[PDB]
């Protein structure tokens, strides 16, 4: 029963379960323990929408990580076989690219549902009152608008490219293109979506790197762990692109 | 209340000569949402009602001669007349409509020489 | 559009006046807000208050208590009531219109003014 | 011309047309007749978004309703044939599962477009003014935020599971899995989406059951008729799951 | 490498690049030159979301434009061959219908992300303050709410019909229907999506036709150029539907 | 402040006779969001507290006789009594709760004849 | 629900009074806002101010300065303080409740009133 | 205006002894959005400017000795000193910044014995 | 950051004063709002008003009419004008800063205070 989906799902469940407890600890448990604060309403959306993108971008990085390892071990020995653990990994690249897309659209829908919630309404009315209370016209903040317009726009075009990888995974559509075309989509356009995905997360952290309020006790913010693996994969893909 | 302050209280000039009038504001009149400065310039002929000359600090009102040009942004605005004519002898007020209540300037009386 | 002010010319101090701003050739409720501006003898303008085309009013906080701006949409009129006049209240009162608020570019300008009426206490 | 889609579409059109007139009567006709109120702007979205989910969750319940009837009539006779009306119904389960998904994504997009409308903007500005008018800081309501975060989160994961049922309906993808795998998705994961779909509607009715304002003249609110059939199907699936 | 996608992509890139510079000129360059105003934040979303729909609805009109030309030239000669440029065009109708859908969903996601941005938050707080500042209760505007509810509802059902055209383009699903059924979807339901697409844009321009503020220097607003071609295709499809 | 104005200050009527009372408003009391007019009618018996009769200008309060029917929308509202009885001798006020502060009418004294 | 007003009956001018609105049979903090209305001898009602079930208050602008509405949730009481009473302040003071604000249909009505207390200066 | 009320107007204590000061509020100072109580504690040495000790009712200001611990939530807040030292002789105010205008308490004078 | 108050020490009643809050070592417009607090001889603090780093001001409603807080960003100064002083206005006036408003956790605290200046009428 689903022999080629056991390994990707177990890895997806481990990353999801480990990130969930990690994010739930920084956003709910830590405020509840010290300076008691409920914050229990953040679990259904504001916590799930921090597990889905990290699972989505990590599984996406695991698609091209073997492509980099397979190249350096080919040069490390000069010539021709792959270890068992690597060749088994190379086969499940199709499944990783699908789970990564399945969690990307969930992260997409959860994000588009932010202004729909009631918690967003009651915060708009409080901000509107607190602004009138202090006679502050023109609540506009220029550099903050720049941030939101960019990483939202990059996240959408980053998801559109993933949709091309997913639609070419249909066996009828997949068995309709020559290998040069299929390899052109899964590799050339595929790595672009990883690039737009990690920049979508870096621009989101405009200046949260230098801020110390992000670290609850000593743990880094959840986005620093998310973008760690894709950045490693991208720079090594660039090093290999140099004459070598 | 935004306090408007016009620099020259009363300045003289001859016919056919460039002249400038300043309007120093208290706080910025620039809405950062749509970057338009909310400041107007009026002209009150002797014994008449004030008529609008320039709104949004740069755009002339329909029917105003081309010699009136307003500039500036933020807290310092200027009304410039390229060539003063005989009929340009009036008091020039600068008001702000950035918020309520609206406030006018002290007025700059232009005396032809 | 032709607007004309009215009202008394001389009033006693510590009394209540009422001015009029009969608007002709246009409807006072369609797309224009009307303000009340007074000009002291020292050539100093002051914005007293305005009334939107929906009956909503907003007055100058410096005299918000002793002021009231009503309208009579049946005949395109406005009414400015100063409940307790003083020596300081003598001035020339204009009622000038302005294009009403807009969510794109708000607070256009007070374009058209009236000939105004003189008030003495 | 589409022989296997005649029966599902006619049933979908009957449920949609009957619910439309029923919802239009409670939301537009009733306020217009007594205490004249226009409310005509609610038709394009606020009324259509009450027909799509009811059609979506009813068609979804009709997928597993024969699976329950086929089991009880197998025990009612002890052994082996099905009536003509039932076996004809058993074949159109694939089409019902697709129309249910086609209306679920429409109900999804219509719901995500709520904060985009102008009617939502003009109500936010009125609420913000009425809050400043009465000097009420902290418009937050705790139990109302709890409601919105849950049923929105459940509706998204309930739609994601339907997407798995729809993607496995592609003939190239469908004819690529052994019967044990295909039956595992259409039955095990399929009934879960029905469970998450009806809870998504119950949590939406946090306390609207006891409220009498919902009943316009004597008709129940539209969600009570929607969740009626799925609740019947779910409890009978649970009864059959007991040793029997 | 993708022989049947060279012509549609080049046409899609030309329309996108030409519309982009045209929209960027009316929304950014013109305010920057005269009466200096930055407006640079409108590029990532508010400008891209004016290129995607125009590309989407133009490519959709190019699907049925040959169907009209092929009919009038069949009557113009009475009988039987097609020119080379036309028959080459008739073959790429499948690709045009897919790119049109690929940009429709992008235009859909970009539009649903409007209330999520920060620029929309800071404008709500300014409007809420400016409303309290002028003591204006009931900011509701009836005819403006009517506009938004309609063209948003039509745009969603117009996108749903495109999804039927796209899903029937899968080779496994496409090679599963008789020609009468396939031609019924691509032609009958296909032209309906074009009709709902252009009305979705006309209702959006409720009264912006008579307004002169739309014309920056002398150029028409971007929607007037968008709906020009579909209106031509629709009326000629109607003329041909008359007895002839 | 929305100025409420009742047309008949004091009108007489006999038992078993239709009577109407008007309440002319300053600005519209109709919220265009939910098209409900925010105006109530009270009845103050001699030497008692005012009790509510009709809220939202059309709906009777629970426990009010059927002979009281309020109508109107916008700026003109009317309270009608189909058959005046002996116990309907009281002062009828119309208030608005469209915004703050709430304002009451001058009151219409009903004198049975 | 049974509400009853209290407080002095005769006060000296230019003094400060304090009324009470002890509410019995119901909690003053659950789902009801309480207003303070006074009725002049000329049968003229006036709305002084209200206090929400969350402590939020809002007073009539005509007397917003010399007014204060507090509550004692421990015993379901309200307090109306007029810091500087005058000859005009003599009237009958009722405290009437109303169903609190709602986002669907706001500002219901002042349904239940109290028997009120007479105040003389 | 939120009325702050400190329970002990002036209480005496000896060096090295626990002491508590209460600050009873009028309405709740807890924003339910982010559950933080908006109340601060100041300390005014004899003839000096008031310096901040604890903000948000629980967090000490950078540079404050550990013996100061504030607690409470809603309308009842307490400032506790574990071991009173000689330099802790001052007046302790509690203010609220839940809304405008800010209001201070009556002040609690601590007299070392 | 080192802040220092200034202004007169003795003024006549029914006059207008003007204090100064020259801020040194920091810019008054970057990320800090400055408030004006006065302390009566009875050890009773009162918050008069504040001025944001964008020129936005908000005053205590109990004295909102006879108060004005301006700034001179060219030299990092503030100005508190009491247009009509009285016997009650004698107190010690501090100008204390506070971290400006934030959408996440608003209204931080008035951390740093000035040495204040004594005012007598
Ligand atoms: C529909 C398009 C997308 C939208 C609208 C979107 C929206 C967002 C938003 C609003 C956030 C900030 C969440 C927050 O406020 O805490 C975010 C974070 C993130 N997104 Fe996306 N996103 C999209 C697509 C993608 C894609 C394609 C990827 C890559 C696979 C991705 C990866 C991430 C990551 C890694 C984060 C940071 C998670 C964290 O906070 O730790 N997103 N996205
Ligand atoms: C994208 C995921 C979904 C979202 C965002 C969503 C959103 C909503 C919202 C906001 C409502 C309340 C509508 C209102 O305000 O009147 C609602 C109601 C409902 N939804 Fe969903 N939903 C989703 C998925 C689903 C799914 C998968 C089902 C089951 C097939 C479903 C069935 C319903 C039903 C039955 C109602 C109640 C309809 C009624 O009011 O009578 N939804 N949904
Ligand atoms: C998910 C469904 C859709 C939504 C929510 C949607 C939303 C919108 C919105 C909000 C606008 C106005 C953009 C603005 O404010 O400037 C718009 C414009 C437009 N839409 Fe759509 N739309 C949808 C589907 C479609 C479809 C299917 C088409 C046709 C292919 C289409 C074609 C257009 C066009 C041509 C415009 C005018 C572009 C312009 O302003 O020049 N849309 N859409
Ligand atoms: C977020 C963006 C989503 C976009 C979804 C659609 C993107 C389509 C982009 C093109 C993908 C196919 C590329 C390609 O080369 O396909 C060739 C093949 C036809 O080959 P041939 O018959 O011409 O030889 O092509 C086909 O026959 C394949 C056609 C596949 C169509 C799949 C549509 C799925 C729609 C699902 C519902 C979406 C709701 C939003
Ligand atoms: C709301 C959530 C939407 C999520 C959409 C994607 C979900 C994919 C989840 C997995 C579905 C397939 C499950 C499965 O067992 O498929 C096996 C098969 C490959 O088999 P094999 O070749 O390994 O033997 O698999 C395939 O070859 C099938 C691949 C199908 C991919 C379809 C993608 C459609 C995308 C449309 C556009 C969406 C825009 C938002
Ligand atoms: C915006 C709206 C999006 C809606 C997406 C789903 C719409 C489905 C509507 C029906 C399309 C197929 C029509 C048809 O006649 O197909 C017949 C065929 C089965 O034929 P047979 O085996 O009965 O002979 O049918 C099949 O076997 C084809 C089944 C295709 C299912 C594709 C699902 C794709 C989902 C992608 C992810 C979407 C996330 C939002």
């Amino acid at each position: 029963l689903f022999p080629q989906w056991h390994l990707p799902i177990k890895i997806a469940a481990i990353i999801a379960s480990l990130t969930f407890l990690y994010t739930l600890l920084r956003e709910v448990i830590h405020p509840l323990a010290t300076s008691h604060q409920q914050y229990f309403y953040k679990i259904p959306i504001l916590v799930i929408n921090k597990v889905l993108p990290m699972v989505s971008i990590t599984l996406l990085a695991l698609v091209y990580l073997p492509g980099v390892i397979a190249a350096i071990v080919q040069l490390h020995n000069g010539t021709k076989k792959f270890p068992h653990w690597l060749d088994k990994w190379m086969l499940t690249r199709k499944q990783f690219g699908l789970l990564s897309f399945f969690f990307a659209v969930l992260h997409a829908i959860y994000s588009l549902s932010y202004p729909m919630r009631r918690s967003y309404r009651y915060k708009l009315l409080n901000w509107a009152y607190q602004q009138v209370q202090q006679n502050k016209e023109d609540a506009w903040i220029e550099h903050d608008v720049w941030r939101m317009e960019i990483y939202v726009s990059l996240g959408i075009v980053g998801l559109a490219i993933l949709a091309l990888l997913a639609v070419t995974s249909i066996p009828s559509v997949s068995d309709s293109l020559t290998w040069r075309e299929f390899h052109y989509i899964q590799s050339k356009l595929g790595i672009v979506s990883l690039l737009l995905g990690t920049i979508h997360a870096l621009i989101f952290a405009w200046n949260k790197w230098i801020d110390i309020k992000q670290f609850v006790w000593y743990t880094p913010p959840t986005f620093m762990i998310a973008v760690f693996l894709p950045i490693v994969v991208l720079i090594f893909k660039s090093i290999l692109f140099l004459p070598c | 209340d935004i306090v408007m302050s016009q620099s020259p209280s009363s300045l003289a000039v001859s016919v056919g000569e460039k002249v400038t009038m300043s309007c120093k504001s208290s706080q910025s009149l620039l809405y950062r949402s749509n970057q338009k400065n909310y400041l107007a310039w009026y002209q009150q002929k002797p014994g008449q009602s004030p008529k609008l000359l320039i709104y949004w600090a740069s755009t002339r009102e329909s029917g105003v001669p081309d010699r009136f040009t307003g500039s500036g942004s933020g807290t310092d605005f200027t009304l410039t007349i390229s060539s003063v004519k005989a009929e340009d002898l009036a008091v020039y007020y600068c008001q702000q409509y950035y918020n309520y209540p609206r406030t006018f300037g002290g007025g700059t009386k232009l005396e032809i020489k | 559009v032709q607007v004309q002010e009215s009202g008394p010319g001389l009033v006693k101090p510590s009394q209540s006046l009422s001015l009029t701003c009969t608007v002709t050739g246009y409807s006072i409720t369609s797309d224009y807000a009307w303000n009340w501006i007074r000009q002291f003898p020292g050539n100093k303008l002051e914005w007293m208050g305005y009334i939107s085309n929906s009956g909503s009013t907003s007055y100058n906080p410096s005299l918000k208590s002793r002021i009231s701006i009503t309208r009579d949409t049946s005949k395109n009129q406005f009414f400015l009531q100063l409940i307790s006049v003083t020596t300081e209240d003598t001035a020339t009162y204009y009622c000038a219109r302005e294009r009403n608020y807009d969510y794109d570019d708000y607070y256009y300008a007070m374009d058209y003014w009236g000939q105004g009426t003189t008030l003495t206490v």
